[PDB]
């Protein structure tokens, strides 16, 4: 019914301008306005401002009023929230929420940004195959390594996103300049090596895109 | 230019009822603040719960009721569940604006404990062929989600190379982790024992490669 | 039943619905019509001249007649109600003074009008004797089967109620009657018309920069001078006075 899907997260260097899309799903747009709340690490959460998806009037809470900016596709059933001059301590995450009820009814799954000055460097993906005797069970796991690059995102499916179950992806991490991201997956004995497990890879920020076939290592 | 004040965190037993208040730092909460819960579960996974101090928002357990009790508004858990353990916030209107306050963790007895999966992965040979090579240590599916990862290279205690992710919790609201220990393509082919360790609620396993 | 503001209500100026506007101590038989702007007579509904519907809060309050007091100089002698209007029979006096009572007050609303009674003739009297002869007087009538004139009145403009004016535990909370049209904005900037059911306010949080409305016209009004102007339209209402000034022999 009610779905607001948020974009994915960024990386900017101080400085820079964002625009976090907030794509709104199940209900007429027109009749509820839009809560932008700003979650930061520590901090816990805090409210943004309100904008009215009728009229198109924004609120900003004092702290926002300046480098951010609500607008609306409208026509699109989208707000998105602006933040300008990007300072380091905007690093956290904004959800969009839906004003009903005397409060807020849904809240967005979240777009977190990571203000930090840094190159771009593209990922590179490692299959992760069982070691090279036996591993005899009633299942496998194997798994996908993707390491060094900047920024963030990278997105990780198995198998085009056909096998999400039995999936733990692991949140990247930052180890000498650079981020390095992980994730495993799990199956029956019989599917694998039968049936094909690919790690697909995608690094927005270098245009990097990679399909990892898991082979054995013998 | 008010402060809304939360429990720190609250804990409770499947089947218990249990109270979270809201306080304003100016004065009783009314009707006309419009007390709102929210429920944050792992994943950055937000849902409204009440909103108007009373109104329980659609497809939410009837377990949850919003009231103002004396000078405050308060969330009643009816039959708390292992499900309910989450971060609860609450909101509060004033004129013009909303201010938030701190969150309530609220922990519930249940999930019976689950051992960590854990599995070790030898460098892929395309890594061996950028003179670098990287075990990873992947730890899944276990509760509580607390561990200790501990790795030993040919019988050594490595202390140095390996970088341990913290604990995050899964969509079963179990936990995962993965650590890695970073050698050189050259360092690997000198070694020949690795070794992942991993403690979690007092039992040890330990998941060895061999080169 | 309308509601204005009574000059000398008890202390001060009110907010009396039995407001007393149009004096006309200008007939001969020791009679005035006034109008209140409170409607007495039936009830809402449907029943029994004799009851009594004034306005407290928003609302009527159709009920019993029990205690009118209309008086001036010397208690006056109620002749009739019909409408928003009485007629009454009073000696003269500098002023007019009215008010009934509710029962948990005296409620009353007064005012300033040159008040004679010249008995048509050549003698200059105080007040009607029992006898002598009949001849043509100015007097106003009983009844109420009454069309001789009608006076417009149209609808009410807003009001102001802060009743309305709560406070959502941070923000100032409008509400609404019964769905009624609620006309509504604050200092700050935030909802500019107001055409709803019971709002909430984001900006602004007190209660004493905000718009406190009700467009309620569902029933018409006097076109009294104590009435804001509803500045949409002069919508409909011709109606009737029952008290029109006859050609009585006193």
């Amino acid at each position: 019914q009610i779905q607001l899907v948020q974009s994915g997260r960024e990386v900017k260097n101080p400085g820079e301008t964002v625009k976090i899309s907030c794509k709104a799903s199940g209900y007429t747009f027109t009749e509820y306005p839009m809560l932008w709340v700003k979650q930061a690490p520590g901090k816990g959460f805090r409210w943004m401002g309100l904008i009215y998806t009728n009229t198109g009037e924004p609120t900003y809470a004092e702290e926002f009023k300046g480098r951010f900016v609500f607008s609306l596709e409208i026509s699109a059933s989208t707000a998105y929230l602006q933040i300008n001059n990007l300072t380091n301590e905007d690093t956290a995450t904004y959800f969009c929420v839906r004003d009903y009820f005397i409060s807020l009814d849904y809240w967005g799954q979240g777009t977190t940004l990571t203000v930090s000055s840094a190159k771009t460097t593209a990922p590179s993906v490692y299959p992760l195959a069982p070691v090279c005797g036996g591993t005899t069970g009633s299942s496998v796991t194997l798994g996908c390594l993707v390491k060094g690059y900047f920024p963030e995102p990278v997105t990780l499916t198995w198998n085009s996103g056909s096998l999400s179950s039995g999936v733990h992806t692991f949140p990247a991490l930052l180890q000498s300049g650079l981020y390095t991201l992980s994730s495993s997956v799990t199956v029956t004995s019989n599917t694998w090596p039968s049936q094909t497990i690919t790690c697909n890879v995608a690094h927005p920020a270098s245009s990097t895109k990679v399909d990892k076939k898991i082979e054995s290592r013998r | 230019q008010a402060v809304v004040t939360q429990e720190s965190a609250l804990t409770t037993s499947p089947g218990e009822t249990v109270t979270l208040t809201c306080r304003s730092n100016i004065g009783a909460v009314t009707s006309s603040n419009c007390a709102n819960w929210v429920q944050e579960k792992p994943d950055h996974f937000f849902t409204g719960l009440i909103g108007d101090t009373n109104n329980r928002r659609s497809g939410v357990p009837a377990r949850f009721s919003g009231s103002l009790i004396g000078d405050k508004a308060a969330l009643t858990i009816t039959g708390a569940q292992t499900e309910d353990e989450a971060i609860y916030f609450c909101a509060l209107w004033y004129n013009n604006l909303w201010v938030f306050g701190g969150g309530t963790k609220l922990t519930v007895l249940g999930q019976p404990k689950s051992s960590p999966s854990v599995t070790l992965f030898p460098p892929s040979s395309e890594e061996l062929e950028t003179n670098k090579a990287t075990l990873v240590c992947t730890i899944t599916d276990f509760y509580p989600g607390v561990v200790t990862v501990d790795w030993k290279v040919d019988g050594t205690p490595v202390t140095q190379g390996m970088e341990t992710t913290q604990p995050s919790k899964q969509s079963n609201n179990k936990y995962m982790a993965s650590s890695y220990l970073t050698l050189t393509a050259r360092a690997w082919e000198r070694h020949s024992s690795y070794s992942c360790q991993v403690t979690h609620e007092g039992h040890t396993v330990e998941k060895s490669l061999s080169r | 039943p309308y509601i204005a503001d009574c000059p000398n209500c008890g202390h001060s100026r009110c907010d009396s619905p039995i407001a007393i506007e149009e004096v006309r101590g200008d007939a001969h038989a020791g009679v005035i019509r006034i109008q209140t702007s409170a409607m007495f007579g039936l009830k809402t509904d449907g029943v029994d001249l004799a009851y009594m519907s004034f306005m407290n809060g928003k609302t009527q309050k159709s009920i019993k007649i029990d205690n009118l007091h209309v008086r001036t100089s010397a208690p006056c002698s109620l002749v009739s109600h019909h409408g928003y209007y009485i007629l009454a029979q009073c000696p003269p006096g500098d002023t007019v003074t009215v008010g009934f009572h509710d029962g948990p007050n005296r409620h009353t609303c007064t005012v300033a009008h040159k008040v004679e009674f010249r008995p048509v003739g050549r003698e200059k009297y105080r007040h009607p004797p029992e006898h002598g002869v009949e001849l043509p007087c100015n007097r106003y009538t009983h009844k109420r089967a009454d069309q001789g004139h009608y006076v417009e009145m149209h609808q009410p403009g807003l009001v102001a109620d802060h009743s309305l004016l709560s406070i959502h535990s941070a923000k100032v909370k409008i509400t609404v009657p019964s769905g009624a049209q609620v006309k509504y904005y604050c200092k700050c900037p935030d909802v500019r018309e107001g055409i709803t059911s019971s709002d909430h306010t984001t900006t602004c949080t007190d209660v004493k920069q905000c718009r406190a409305y009700l467009i309620d016209n569902k029933k018409w009004v006097y076109n009294s001078g104590r009435l804001p102007r509803g500045e949409g339209d002069t919508f409909k209402g011709k109606l009737h006075v029952p008290f029109v000034p006859v050609k009585a022999k006193c």
